[PDB]
């Protein structure tokens, strides 16, 4: 009925842009880019965390069939967005995106629109939605950080600073490729063991079941520590490649 | 796979024929060469491409894919037209919905007059549209075209509801803003007529309700081109608008701007005497003029009317017959 | 967008109500007799009836009634439409000026209601306190008969008893009561309530409530001397009065139900019975005096009078005669005698009144080379089937020809000089395990005769079982000279066939002119057949020879000719089959999706279908291909009774509403899905029934006759004798004569002070919409009946347009002219 749209780690060495000589480095940065564009062209123009979120869950997914080689990517972005947009009914008229995309991008990288950045945008819709198979609805780590926040009880201070911090690592893994990996509530129970370690506390506590120290049990079934270990190794990876650290 | 949308072709289906009028856009029919099943198509034309592909399709393409239920029509799959290779650019072909074809609409069985429903497929008839908007309801979603065409009934006495397009989704904790006069005027609601624009899930109960008098009266309940007209013919039924029937009438935008004639007394149960009384009980439910204290799709289903039929017997109503 | 024109050339002939008072005159005996939509006033006199006047109303009359409240010297008419228009009418006189009154008016409708199952009833109490309506399930309508009440104003108490079979008002009670049958689970049962004006509902009635027969149909309300009511069912009679009850179960009414009555004697003492099969009884109240001085009924005893046409209502009149209005056939006058005749009838014709009767079908022929056409309808039902040749001569030469039987289809074969007939009549289970017929009728008389002995569904192993004295069809194919009109050959179909379509033709290059006819296997069990034949006939030297025949899993309701193929509609499907040169019938296409494909029309390579709730679609054969193409379909639903194509754009349906309306192709092929929207332009409220729509004329044509403003002539029969004539207009023609219309009836005043507008207005039950793109040509027509000043009041500033000359005014001549111009094109 609904398609799977979850890949091993492993399977990613076969993408489409690897085929082709890309390298593993390459897609990589190249994935962050496309997302972080999305991100921020859509909160230029003001849009909800979901509708970025689901314009860039989009873009993951349609790079898992396509290479970047054939398929610039901030045009697919823009694309991205622009459909999520009307999908998570946050709609934007093309022209605008186009607007917002032109301030951030130089004169390079606009040069993937081409003559007329509307119509090659517009193009690529047909090629997204059969590429999503017109999977329209997805669900996102943030609901879950929430609902499992609060059922959390205990000092309103300590639960705060570990459901922002959760936040900020969800909004981070976005320009990785966990997205296709594992799905939204494993995430949104890794950002909180992920920022519970980093600040020292104790989550068990906080529960019903204060004595039960696998806490993310209760929350999503049958999860190993191996993967929530392998999604914060995937986090904090950002982190060191980067010049940015733990939030904290 | 079952799962792989969007590029499957329309070849695979012959069309037949147009089977009718849509909310948004004209309905076919056709079999597929590889299954003899027969199907419904509804075409989604990109040519405009002012906007790229159109929402209101995105809307109807979003809900049906979660909405399973039996008295609810399931889309099978998208389809498309003939691409162009390697130009993707070029490709002007639209898509298609596919959708369960349904042998008969109410609107076409209702108005030629043939049919002739008894009580108990009344009962059958709105147990099951009823737990589909249950269901529908229950998932926060409002349909917001219940109309007779909309309404379709297999010949086995299963009913599905059918064009979602002009639905969406119902934020309860949040009110938002919304495209105020949606349903069909015989069957809109109350709070539409004024202008209500935050509409509640009640539009559609008011609607099922209008629905459920006509099928006792082989007639719709309230015609009318004007909507003060409507609002007339509602009031001489239900009551007119008033502080005590609806406290917060006054805060609706027309409520002093339209006006009924008279005050009106509310004489539903006098003039649908002849209704079963079970049924009389669930109509003037399902007919209140305030929102708040109209009933709900699940206490529609706890009536005595709807409680206890049971959905294995499906009733099907009288279709017609030779000697007919 | 389109425009047409609509004129009665023959009016409604069948009699649909007929009461007797003394309406013209304090004095006079009158009979007034109803047909649909006419009101025919007659006097009573030793000979026969004197007529006096005739009116039409704009609308169906369903409720007709004399009464006479205190204070008036004469009766008062009560007319009640089939649309809820209600009126009180009186005649009046000046001399030689005869007009109508309209004392009160108004429209009765419930916003809120469900139509009952035996139709509106209405009945006027015996002290003319109120007047008594049953329209709809569960409600009683109360009228009361004030003096203020001009707009008849009314009120309704609920009823419990949901379904009423029929209700009068009793005589002799303390207040205005009724006696009604009711139907219940439990069976039938009797019931009083008495009516109340002052408190505007029912209390408890005088007598008490009795199990009936369960066929219970008829209450008659027994006058003064007897008091209470007499309940006619299918087995037996019964008087009911409080404590008092009476039953008779005579064998002789079991043969035939009973349909009428009329009461012969004022005081109650004897009644007139009719029933189906045409049978005329009397029922007698035998009285018993008691010392007390009281009378009571002592017992009831029937006794058979005679035969008489099958009658829809009788009405006893003076002496010893009677009218006999008859629906299914021609109306009477008999005299009924005290001394039997020597074949034992006390009943002897004195008059016949032609009545149409249904017209199942019928087709325009030139029996005489004449350029002219005389029309050939299939007339009639039971023993008052009938062939009826109609030919313009000013009035309309009508022949009869008797069959005795139920008549069908129609279709005329030149190169045999005789007609096909499908004909129908019923036998009856008897004690030999076979049946036998009531009376000897035209497939039983025919000169040849032969009987289908196809084997194609005798492997049957489907049991239907038969239970002495059910009641069967017996189908026949007559073939009927042109000129003696005498039946030369009959062929019966196989037992439980039924004939549904026939044609006469040549096809492909068979040299031969064919009778075909297409049938349908029906038994009780199926809702549907699923079994039926296509039979090939040639009827040659005399004999009826079967050439081939094609097994169908259906029935075949319609079949027509097309371009040397047979088009043919089996349940779902349409087919179209080629005639090899082995003379069989072979399928070539089929299309597929309608629910019933009824009827069937074509012009060219198009054929439009005609479904049972889909309306029209319209087809294309499309040679090149070898198949059908779905062209357009109507997408409002509506139920068919005959279509016809106008013209390559237009087509005309008939919807079982008595509404007419035409559809045409969006001609915007801007999108293949506009054109394919077939939309009604045309709508209009006739009012009668259409069976059959057939292109032709009964108009003389010499050559001579000066072109009418009207193209086209579609002649259509109608279930109540009606005749009519449908044909086209130009645009300007139209807007002229609609214009027209809108002046008339300014100016005309109706009877009952009915709007013209609304009569015309579409209607079914859910939808009511206003005439478009019609022309009520009688309308039109009436304007040379209105006195001159009316005349001249309605041209008044009248312009014509797209002429001549542009801007043209209107004289009351010009117009007498023009209009005298469209009563030639009937
Ligand atoms: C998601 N979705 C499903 C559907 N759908 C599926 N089946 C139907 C359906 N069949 C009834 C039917 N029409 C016929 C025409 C000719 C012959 C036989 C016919 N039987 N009618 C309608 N309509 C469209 C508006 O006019 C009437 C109601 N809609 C349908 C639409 N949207």
């Amino acid at each position: 009925t609904k398609p799977c749209w979850y890949w091993d780690k492993k399977d990613l060495a076969h993408t489409p842009s690897q085929l082709e000589g890309l390298d593993p480095a390459t897609e990589a940065r190249y994935r962050r880019e496309g997302a972080r564009f999305i991100f921020d062209v859509g909160t230029r123009l003001g849009l909800h965390y979901d509708t970025l979120a689901t314009g860039i869950i989009y873009f993951h997914r349609f790079y898992m069939f396509h290479s970047f080689k054939q398929f610039p990517r901030y045009v697919t972005g823009a694309c991205c967005l622009f459909l999520a947009g009307k999908v998570e009914e946050t709609p934007k008229k093309c022209k605008d995106i186009i607007k917002t995309a032109r301030s951030l991008l130089n004169d390079v990288q606009f040069g993937q629109f081409g003559d007329d950045p509307k119509e090659e945008v517009m193009v690529l819709e047909r090629i997204l939605l059969q590429t999503i198979k017109f999977d329209l609805q997805v669900e996102h780590p943030y609901q879950f950080l929430l609902k499992y926040a609060k059922q959390l009880k205990g000092d309103k201070n300590k639960i705060q600073k570990l459901v922002q911090m959760a936040w900020t690592f969800v909004n981070d893994s976005l320009c990785t490729t966990l997205s296709l990996q594992w799905e939204p509530e494993i995430i949104a129970v890794a950002v909180m063991y992920l920022a519970g370690r980093l600040c020292k506390f104790e989550i068990q506590e906080w529960t019903s079941k204060p004595m039960y120290r696998r806490w993310w049990e209760q929350f999503v079934q049958d999860v190993p520590v191996d993967v929530l270990e392998d999604i914060c190794h995937q986090i904090l990876d950002l982190y060191s490649q980067g010049k940015q650290q733990m939030p904290h | 796979t079952e799962s792989d949308w969007g590029k499957r072709c329309v070849d695979k289906f012959d069309i037949i024929g147009i089977i009718g009028e849509g909310t948004y856009g004209q309905v076919y029919k056709a079999k597929d060469k590889d299954t003899g099943e027969l199907v419904a198509l509804k075409k989604v034309r990109l040519d405009n491409e002012k906007e790229g592909f159109p929402i209101t399709a995105i809307r109807e393409i979003k809900i049906l894919r979660q909405l399973i239920h039996r008295s609810v029509v399931n889309m099978k799959e998208i389809v498309t037209d003939k691409q162009d290779a390697l130009d993707f650019k070029k490709d002007k072909g639209a898509f298609y919905l596919v959708f369960e074809y349904m042998d008969h609409d109410l609107m076409g069985l209702l108005e030629s007059g043939l049919v002739h429903f008894s009580e108990d497929h009344i009962k059958s008839f709105m147990k099951q549209l009823m737990e589909g908007l249950e269901y529908c309801h229950k998932k926060n979603f409002l349909h917001r075209d219940i109309k007779c065409s909309n309404i379709l009934l297999n010949n086995s006495g299963q009913i599905k509801l059918a064009d979602f397009g002009l639905a969406r989704l119902y934020n309860s904790e949040e009110s938002r803003p919304y495209t105020n006069k949606v349903i069909t005027l015989w069957y809109r609601p109350p709070e539409l007529l004024l202008g209500e624009e935050r509409y509640t899930p009640a539009i559609d109960v008011w609607s099922c309700g209008c629905i459920l008098g006509e099928l006792f009266t082989k007639k719709p309940i309230f015609q009318a081109n004007l909507e003060l007209a409507q609002l007339e013919l509602i009031s001489r039924l239900c009551g007119s608008p008033c502080p005590a029937v609806w406290p917060d009438v006054i805060r609706l935008p027309y409520f002093n701007t339209m006006k009924p004639k008279k005050q009106y007394r509310r004489r539903l149960r006098e003039e649908f005497s002849f209704i079963p009384s079970a049924a009389l009980d669930l109509l003037d439910h399902m007919l209140t003029l305030d929102p708040s204290k109209r009933c709900t799709a699940e206490q529609t289903l706890q009536s005595d009317f709807l409680k206890d039929v049971e959905l294995s017997k499906m009733a099907p109503p009288d279709l017609p017959h030779w000697q007919d | 967008m389109s425009y047409n024109y609509v004129v009665t050339a023959q009016k409604p002939t069948a009699v649909n109500g007929c009461v007797t008072g003394h309406f013209t005159s304090a004095e006079d005996l009158n009979l007034l007799i109803a047909k649909n939509t006419r009101l025919e006033i007659y006097v009573v006199t030793a000979e026969g009836l004197r007529p006096v006047k005739e009116v039409g109303m704009y609308g169906k009359i369903a409720v007709m009634e004399l009464f006479r409240p205190k204070g008036e010297s004469k009766d008062l008419l009560f007319i009640l439409t089939a649309k809820y228009n209600a009126c009180i009418l009186e005649y009046k006189q000046s001399g030689e000026s005869i007009d109508i009154i309209t004392r009160a008016h108004g429209n009765v409708q419930d916003r809120i209601g469900r139509p009952s199952e035996t139709g509106i009833i209405g009945i006027i109490d015996p002290e003319c306190r109120m007047i008594g309506l049953r329209l709809y399930d569960g409600l009683f309508k109360v009228i009361p008969l004030d003096r203020d009440n001009k707009e008849l104003k009314a009120f309704n108490i609920r009823l419990e008893e949901l379904h009423v079979i029929d209700v009068k008002f009793l005589y002799g009670c303390q207040a205005p009561t009724i006696c009604f049958v009711y139907q219940d689970p439990q069976g039938r049962h009797v019931k009083t309530y008495e009516v109340s004006l002052r408190e505007k509902e029912f209390n408890k009635g005088p007598w008490k409530q009795e199990n009936v027969e369960a066929e219970a149909s008829m209450v008659i309300a027994v006058p003064e001397p007897f008091g209470g009511a007499i309940i006619i069912g299918q087995e037996s009679i019964t008087y009911h009065n409080g404590d008092k009850y009476l039953a008779i179960a005579p064998p002789i009414i079991k043969q035939s139900t009973i349909v009428c009555h009329n009461r012969v004697d004022p005081n109650g003492s004897r009644y007139l019975l009719g029933d189906m099969e045409g049978r005329l009884f009397m029922l007698l109240l035998e009285k018993e005096e008691q010392m007390d001085g009281t009378v009571t009924l002592k017992d009831l005893r029937v006794e058979l009078l005679g035969e008489t046409s099958i009658a829809e209502c009788l009405t006893y009149l003076d002496n010893g005669v009677v009218f006999v209005g008859s629906r299914l056939g021609d109306s009477q006058l008999v005299k009924l005698n005290v001394d039997s005749n020597e074949q034992g009838s006390y009943v002897v014709a004195m008059e016949t009144f032609t009545n149409l009767g249904p017209i199942v079908d019928m087709c325009v022929v030139d029996l005489e080379r004449q350029g002219q056409g005389q029309l050939v309808t299939c007339s009639g039902a039971f023993k008052e089937g009938s062939l009826r040749i109609i030919r313009n001569g000013q009035k309309l030469h009508i022949r009869t020809v008797p069959l005795y039987e139920s008549p069908r289809k129609i279709c005329y074969q030149e190169v045999s000089q005789c007609f096909g007939v499908l004909s129908s009549r019923i036998e009856v289970q008897d004690t030999s395990g076979g049946t036998t017929a009531l009376r000897p009728s035209a497939s039983t008389q025919a000169l040849s005769s032969s009987v289908s002995s196809s084997k194609l569904f005798s492997s049957s192993t489907a049991p239907h079982e038969t239970s002495f004295g059910e009641e069967v069809e017996v189908h026949n194919l007559l073939i009927i000279d042109q000129h003696t009109f005498e039946v030369l050959h009959a062929h019966q179909f196989l037992q439980n066939e039924y004939a549904l379509s026939l044609v006469s033709c040549k096809l492909g290059k068979d040299p031969n002119t064919y009778f075909i006819v297409g049938t349908a296997m029906v038994y009780p069990e199926e809702a549907e057949p699923k079994q039926g034949r296509i039979v090939v006939f040639q009827y040659s030297d005399g004999k009826l020879q079967t050439v081939a025949e094609k097994e169908v899993k259906g029935a075949v309701y319609s079949m027509v000719e097309f371009n040397g193929k047979l088009l043919a509609s089996i349940n779902s499907t349409v087919r179209l089959y080629e005639w090899t040169t082995e003379k069989e019938l072979r399928t070539e296409c089929n299309h597929y999706n309608n629910i019933m494909a009824l009827y069937l029309k074509t012009k060219g390579d198009f054929i439009l279908v005609g479904d049972l709730m889909r309306s029209v679609l319209l087809l294309a054969y499309k040679p090149m291909e070898g198949n059908f193409e779905e062209i357009a379909r109507d997408f409002n639903p509506n139920w068919m009774s005959a279509v016809e194509i106008l013209d390559d754009d237009n087509f005309l349906g008939a919807e079982n509403a008595f509404n007419l309306f035409v559809c045409q192709k969006d001609s915007a092929a801007t999108t293949d899905e506009e054109r394919q929207h077939l939309q009604e332009v045309g709508l209009f409220h006739l009012g009668e029934f259409v069976n059959v729509f057939c292109h032709g004329s009964l108009v003389m044509q010499n050559l001579g006759e000066t072109s009418t403003p009207t193209q086209g002539s579609v002649l259509f029969g109608t279930v109540n004798g009606m005749i009519g004539l449908v044909t086209s207009l130009s645009e300007s023609w139209y807007n002229l004569l609609l214009d027209m219309q809108n002046r008339l009836n300014k100016v005309i005043k109706s009877v009952g002070k009915i709007e013209h507008s609304f009569w015309r207005s579409f209607h079914t039950e859910r939808k009511t919409e206003p005439a478009t793109g019609f022309i009520d040509g009688d309308l039109i027509e009436s304007f040379l009946d209105i006195s001159r000043p009316k005349m001249q009041e309605v041209v008044a500033n009248l312009q014509y347009d797209d002429g001549s000359g542009m801007k043209r005014e209107a004289t009351a001549d010009d117009l007498i002219k023009v209009v005298e111009e469209l009563t030639r094109i009937h």
